[PDB]
């Protein structure tokens, strides 16, 4: 019979987070990027405003990364120079943000000094105009020193800094608050810890709209459904009026997808899996695509082609489906 | 749990004076105190003393929404004062109240759909307050049916089963609880429910203890809103905790504060 | 289990009291309490009895594609989010092939489609059907294609032709395997439905939008055929996602019977990579059957991996058997590893001793499908429990050595394990990925 | 509401120290302290530390009744410790606990009938704790059959619907409440119910607040007994108040004092 | 509805899944919830039909004595204590008449019985029936007695004779008045049940004790007559109270269908005063109909007062119509008294002022039927509501003077009364009993 469209109106929206700052705002970025503001389920235009599209940050490291050849090949000319690596991501591959991952700072790895890390950040800031995301190597002591120095040196740039965690958030939160940067809150696939962490961060006087949620996603075929459902719950909470779940969501898909055997294993060893190149591209792209359906706002990626097909997917999703 | 602040009521001393001499300060200060406590709606009752209910209700609505964007719960038996109040409401409002008398139904249900306002429905007619939960339930079916009839969204109907003081009407309390939990049979989505909470402890010893205990009990039976003392901290904590134990809000260690600052 | 309002808004509203109840409203509330039978009211339409019985029935109908061991269940769903409960029936995947193709190009593609099955992480993925599209000028070419297709594969079939006369001549020899008929249109539904009904075949219903879809369904259902799959006419991902959500929502939340049927989706992206992403969106947003055009192993594997993922029961973990698993070669000089039941853990430890060609044993303890940390915390991994396994497995017979490697995240347990058992307990790497390094060391 | 004192448990330091070195002093004062708080039953658990269960329980049963005539709730998974404890029980007794497994039903049910003790029945299988209420009900129905089978009076069977911590298992709390509600539709007279109340707040913020709030909610759904902190005065006030609001006890201004000194 | 246990033990023990449920114990759950119906299970006795009725039906049936305007409804109670809800159907009362009486004694006594109605404090009490008892030796005396009684009254009838043929004779002329037939016993039940069915009359069933009663009822209901009233054979007060309590409890608490009927009690005390006290015990303890032998106004009035009291709704106070009512033939110099509209309150002022033979007007201020001190402590008695009604009563036109007499417990509302009213308020006695002494002075 006659069809009446079922629209679920929302009580609240996910926060708007501003990335970067232009010259007149005290930064040197060419433009800012806004994410969030969703007043509906992912891409449900017919029942709420989706004002900002999800964006993609491409990964750049302060070292030649321990990645498969397939991942290195699109960058072979610039992969030893973070500045030129960043430029190629923006100018040729359509990166919205640069994700600067300072793995070189690893005390068991290259052990890049604090001065070397801030020089890398300065190098990338001078190379491109897009906003930056900066996170350390994963060593708690080393990252404290590095991210503190980075927050000081790049003050005015309105960076997104990570990662704050349940047992390790105070120092980074303070650096973000005093030197005016945004923070990534990373929780271990747990919505209760996610919620409380945002509160603990906020209680240090960092405003709610300067915080983004990293739920610790799992890669395709390796626990991705678990992070998918947590992200749907986070979005549901946001729409229902839960302030401490209204932070935009960031996802480390580049890292998680590419640690999968399926992403890079040769077809000569696994004939049934097909050619390795488009399989690996799709392995990262599918991870992003499914997570986009659960409400991802910022996707951290690596392969330029995975990036291109995801941007196209986003483009199609942003077409209004209002009735 | 929507806490609707009870304090701006003409039956109170400091409020009765303010309306007589148009003093905005007592009204506006209570509006702020109740919101700080955790209320997300304000009950506005003209009082028994005032004569021109219309001119009083309008003033109450006018001085309140100046200092507060909370939902205004317009509370008066004078229907003409109700619509006169809705005409001044910048923000969303609710009507308090209507009973199951057909005379009142067609006088307020369209008036609720008109301004786009929630409607509180008491489970009684002119006979009085029913005791048995089945009779309370019967009036609730009528309220529910009169919502679909006039086109009021089911989640805009707030069924009030009328709680009475625990001393002289102790046997009503479990009837109210039974009525709340059987309301799940009246419709899907089930309609919302509200109580005049403080009424349960009128003329009793340790009213705060009685109020909050009954709040938790009623919420376990599906209560959605409560006209109550939003400046009672122990009551607010109970509201917060019961939400958690019903899985209506994601748990966190700071669950109390998050309800307060919601 | 029926709303008093629902029961009421279906009654004559006479208040005659023939039902032994003063009014209908009081009798509807009485019915919700289960007092008197619905037969106690002599009046009310036959539609009242219909919608009341349907209200107690599942919101979305189960309809089978094909017949036999090959047959696959579609629809039969109850949720909008898998975390509320689960999703039950994995999306059916159909690869499309055109009748405009020459016979040799057709056979080469069908043979390729038949090779689209996969093995990974202890799981086996398959696709479900081949879709034959009529693009050729002469109708005989369709009969040629289906006969050629049916003779080369045992997959389920879906026949895509608008002309009912073209479809029937191609259907005859293949009707015994219940192919899906695509599709009933407002132009041919009378003829198509007769075809679907007389052959007991599932019928696809096409509407240009939700409104057209709902009306056509009602007519076909009125003609007596209820094995339907829905096509809202959506050919772009945004419109599709919205329309599929509405079909799913209205059936489940509003009991809209016109939409109480599974959904068929058609990918439209010309780029095969874009098509896969388009398909990923469709399996996520409630499609029951999706039709792809690409047939590459590279493309289907991630799509089928996601399908498997989304449809896993969030309630019960995927678990492997608690029995010593031999890796690689079996010298008997081999190092025996210990880890949990969880399949995700087990193939993370095995796929770490297989990718690095380390012939050894993998001792999979029974932790009820739980992970290392989840098993421990649940008192499911205790040294005494481990000791029983070290003997209950009976491995001691295989190895010329009694060393046991232990999860690095459970380092403390081993000393409590080493003694009680009588084996040498080494605490390996925190992550299993460090097994390639700890063996050579 | 019957408050079963939880304090005499071997998981506690001083009770572990007292059972180990056979000192009746800490066991006996806790028996007195809980009784003064409002407990009318005392839980006795030898603990995970002490190993001689059969002889440890007998000592707890003996030293306690030397200073208390309260119902002793024998808490152990070891039946030889339970049956040996019922031997030296001069007071009324309660068995904690049995489950829905036949190899447990066949042993613990007739043992309770023979000694005439009350029997706590956990609504779970060998597989573990059920996820929803429907599964909890199935086991609860099986526990009911065993009562009618082995000839145990229904008002001596305490169905336990298994409450879990609200932080890691938040979705269980409403399932338990639904289970409590629906238990009345298993038998007539309906079986009694009990909770290990403190479990609801394990590892949470403000444990007393969560505990007493859930007690009120559970009572509203038909809870009859609770193993809980009898020395938590705010928790006792809640139990007293909720009885009033359920009309189980006639109201008086000194309602709290009357429950406490009942 | 029903308890899940009692459908389980009624259910067989096959565990054969034919119902759609795995085991029988779970089909017990599904029934108590509303998942399936008992019609699904093939294996079940006639208890299936019993489960259909015993669950749905009210615990105590409603049976009617008589037809038309004089018809009285018996049974249909749900409570053991009036305070839990209320008692609904006032005890029907019958005065016994013997067929040994001469034709003149019979009509004199029926005349007396016809006068057994009373007016008191706004209420009107009546009895419900005459019971004709067959005491005479020859059976023709019963038909004659029943004929003469039926011609002299429109009250309901209960016919008491052990020989069914005796009842059959008398029934020929009064069957349309639907009398109660007393009674079916173990020695006549078949003939008696046939009589009741043929005439559509309620039937009393007698058993010597609860056990015989229950067995006989089951036989009669199996013969197809369910319009029954119960007599457990109790002829002593203590036994009667226990037996009536059991019948009331078993029906209400256990749904014991054999006792799901109203009760008839027969007084046995030889002293008319003792008989009255016995009767109040019986109306208190659940008797639906009691047969008395005494017919004096002095005896009936107290009994009928208690009945009215006991059966008063505890939630709704009886109210007097507000307005002012004239005591005697009140002139324009007679006093004016203020009170509430609580029927009890009002008439304690009416009955006192009348006893002193004081002509005066009384205005009742509606306080929702609340006592003077009850409404005044609720706010519905203020100086305002007394003032407003001061004009609304139209008493201004009745009296020359303008003085108002206010209850002594409300003396605090004097000063506020005078200013608004324009009247001269006066403080009367705090209790009406002293108005006589207050009027004089
Ligand atoms: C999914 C999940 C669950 C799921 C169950 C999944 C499962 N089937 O096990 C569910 C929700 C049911 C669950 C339950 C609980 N969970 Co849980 N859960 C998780 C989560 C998010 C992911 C676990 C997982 O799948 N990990 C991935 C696999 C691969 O991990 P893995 O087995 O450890 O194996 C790796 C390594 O140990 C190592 N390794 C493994 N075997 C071997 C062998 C050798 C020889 C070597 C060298 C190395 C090695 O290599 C592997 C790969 O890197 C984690 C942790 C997180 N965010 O990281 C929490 C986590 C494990 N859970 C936790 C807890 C406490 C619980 C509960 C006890 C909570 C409660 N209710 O009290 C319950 C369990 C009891 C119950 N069920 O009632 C804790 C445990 C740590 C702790 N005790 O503090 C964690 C870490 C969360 C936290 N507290 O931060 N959980
Ligand atoms: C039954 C009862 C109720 C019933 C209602 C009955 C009713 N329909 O009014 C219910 C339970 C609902 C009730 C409620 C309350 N009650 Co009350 N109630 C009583 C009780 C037990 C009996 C009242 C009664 O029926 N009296 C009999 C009639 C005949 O009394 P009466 O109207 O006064 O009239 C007599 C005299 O005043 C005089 N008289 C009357 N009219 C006139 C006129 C003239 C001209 C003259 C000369 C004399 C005269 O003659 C009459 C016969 O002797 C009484 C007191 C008791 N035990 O004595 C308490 C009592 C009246 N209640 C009381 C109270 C306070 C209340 C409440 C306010 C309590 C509360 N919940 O806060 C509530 C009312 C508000 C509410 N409903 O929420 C108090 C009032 C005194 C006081 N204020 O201290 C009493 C005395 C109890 C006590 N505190 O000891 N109550
Ligand atoms: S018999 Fe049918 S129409 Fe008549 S009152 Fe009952 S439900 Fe209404
Ligand atoms: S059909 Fe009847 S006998 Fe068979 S399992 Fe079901 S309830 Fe038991
Ligand atoms: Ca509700
Ligand atoms: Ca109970």
């Amino acid at each position: 019979m006659a069809v009446q469209i079922l629209r679920d109106r929302s009580r609240a929206a996910v926060q708007k987070v501003v990335l970067g700052a232009t010259k007149d705002q005290g930064g040197t970025r060419s433009h800012t990027i806004v994410v969030g503001g969703d007043a509906a389920l992912p891409f449900h235009h017919f029942e709420g405003e989706i004002v900002n599209r999800p964006v993609i940050g491409m990964e750049v490291q302060d070292i030649v990364p321990d990645w498969p050849d397939v991942l290195k090949d699109p960058f072979t000319d610039v992969i030893n120079e973070p500045g030129r690596w960043a430029q190629k991501c923006v100018a040729e591959y359509g990166a919205d943000l640069i994700y600067l991952k300072l793995d070189g700072a690893d005390p068991e790895g290259a052990n890049h000094s604090v001065d070397q890390c801030v020089a890398t950040v300065k190098e990338v800031l001078q190379a491109v105009g897009v906003p930056l995301v900066v996170v350390g190597c994963g060593d708690v002591e080393k990252d404290h020193e590095v991210l503190e120095a980075v927050a000081e040196a790049a003050a005015g740039e309105n960076l997104l800094l990570g990662n704050a965690e349940q047992e390790n958030y105070k120092s980074l939160t303070a650096a973000c608050m005093v030197h005016k940067h945004n923070i990534i809150a990373r929780s271990p696939l747990d919505i209760n810890i996610c919620k409380q962490l945002n509160i603990l961060i906020n209680e240090m006087n960092l405003p709610l709209d300067h915080i983004v949620i990293d739920p610790s996603i799992g890669g395709l075929g390796y626990g991705i459904e678990y992070s998918f459902s947590i992200m749907e719950r986070i979005r549901l909470g946001a729409l229902q009026g839960d302030k401490m779940l209204s932070m935009p969501v960031i996802c480390t898909v580049g890292y998680e997808a590419w640690r999968a055997k399926e992403a890079s294993a040769p077809v000569s060893e696994y004939p049934g899996w097909g050619k390795e190149t488009e399989r690996g591209i799709l392995w990262e792209a599918v991870t992003a695509t499914a997570l986009l359906q659960a409400g991802a706002h910022i996707l951290l990626m690596r392969h330029p082609e995975a990036v291109a097909r995801v941007k196209e997917n986003i483009d199609q999703l942003m077409v209004s489906n209002a009735y | 749990m929507l806490i609707i602040g009870e304090r701006i009521n003409g039956m109170f001393g400091d409020i009765k004076r303010a309306i007589q001499e148009r003093d905005p300060a007592p009204v506006q200060e209570w509006a702020r105190r109740q919101e700080e406590g955790g209320a997300r709606a304000l009950d506005l009752n003209v009082g028994p003393a005032v004569q021109d209910k219309v001119s009083a209700m309008e003033w109450l609505v006018e001085v309140t929404q100046e200092v507060s964007n909370l939902t205004l719960c317009l509370d008066s038996t004078n229907i003409k004062a109700i619509e006169a109040g809705l005409k001044k409401c910048k923000n969303r409002a609710m009507i308090n109240s209507t009973n199951a008398e057909r005379e009142k139904v067609e006088k307020l249900f369209p008036l609720a759909v008109e301004h786009g306002a929630a409607l509180i429905g008491l489970t009684m007619n002119k006979t009085g307050i029913p005791k048995d939960s089945d009779t309370r339930l019967a009036f609730a079916m009528e309220l529910v049916a009169a919502a679909d009839e006039f086109g009021l969204p089911m989640e805009d109907l707030y069924i009030d089963p009328l709680i009475l003081p625990a001393n002289v009407a102790q046997d009503h309390a479990p009837e109210v609880l039974k009525t709340l939990q059987q309301i799940k049979m009246l419709a899907d989505p089930a309609p919302k429910t509200v109580l005049g909470l403080s009424n349960v402890s009128q003329n009793c010893q340790n009213r705060p203890l009685i109020n909050r205990t009954f709040l938790a009990m009623a919420m376990a039976c599906g209560l959605d809103a409560a006209i109550a003392d939003a400046c009672d901290e122990a009551l607010i904590e109970t509201a917060a905790t019961a939400e958690i134990l019903l899985n209506q809000t994601v748990y966190c260690d700071s669950f109390v504060k998050m309800f307060k600052t919601r | 289990p029926l709303t008093g309002l629902e029961i009421y808004k279906q009654l004559p509203k006479k208040n005659c009291g023939e039902c032994g109840t003063p009014t209908c409203l009081a009798f509807a509330m009485n019915l919700a309490s289960g007092k008197a039978s619905l037969d106690s009211c002599p009046y009310v339409s036959d539609a009242a009895r219909e919608a009341l019985d349907a209200a107690a029935a599942p919101p979305i109908a189960k309809v089978v594609l094909g017949a036999g061991p090959t047959a696959v269940e579609m629809g039969d769903e109850t949720e909008l989010f898998r975390h509320d409960k689960r999703f039950y029936h994995e999306t059916a995947i159909a690869i499309q092939v055109s009748d405009n193709l020459s016979s040799e190009e057709l056979k080469a593609k069908v043979e390729a489609i038949n090779g689209l099955n996969f093995d990974r992480v202890g799981q086996h993925y398959t696709i479900q059907a081949i879709a034959i599209r009529h693009d050729a000028d002469d109708p005989a070419a369709f009969k040629a294609a289906v006969a050629s297709v049916a003779a080369a594969t045992q997959l389920n079939l879906v026949l895509m032709a608008d002309d009912p006369d073209v479809l029937k001549e191609a259907l005859a020899g293949v009707a015994d395997r219940k192919p899906l008929l695509y599709a009933a249109t407002g132009a041919n539904y009378e003829a198509m439905t007769a075809l679907a009904k007389e052959n007991n075949c599932p019928l696809a219903v096409y509407g240009n939008g939700l409104e057209e879809l709902a009306e056509l369904v009602d007519k076909i259902v009125a003609l007596g055929h209820k094995q339907l799959v829905l096509d809202p006419g959506a050919r772009e991902t945004s419109r599709a996602i919205a329309d599929f959500t509405q079909i799913r929502r209205l059936a489940i939340k509003k009991r809209f019977r016109s939409f109480g049927y599974p959904i068929i989706a058609l990918t439209t992206a010309a780029n095969p990579l874009d098509e896969v992403l388009q398909a990923v969106n469709y399996v996520t947003k409630y499609a029951s059957l999706v039709v792809l055009r690409t047939d590459a192993k590279e493309h289907l594997l991630p799509l089928l991996s996601w399908r498997q993922n989304l449809y896993t029961d969030p309630q019960v973990p995927i678990r492997v058997e608690e029995k010593l698993n031999e890796i690689g070669a079996v010298n008997e000089n081999s190092p025996v590893y210990v880890t949990t039941n969880f399949s995700l853990t087990y193939y993370s430890v095995e796929g770490e001793i297989e990718s690095t060609k380390i012939p050894s044993y993998l001792l999979s303890v029974d932790t009820d499908g739980l992970s290392v940390l989840t098993a421990y915390a649940d008192g499911k991994f205790e040294a005494e429990k481990i000791a029983a396994v070290m003997k209950k497995v009976d491995l001691d017979n295989k190895v010329k050595r009694h060393r046991i490697i232990i999860p690095g995240a459970v380092a403390v347990l081993k000393g409590k394990l080493e003694d009680l058992t009588g084996w040498e307990v080494i605490v390996g790497p925190r992550e299993a990925s460090g097994i390639v390094a700890f063996a050579r060391a």
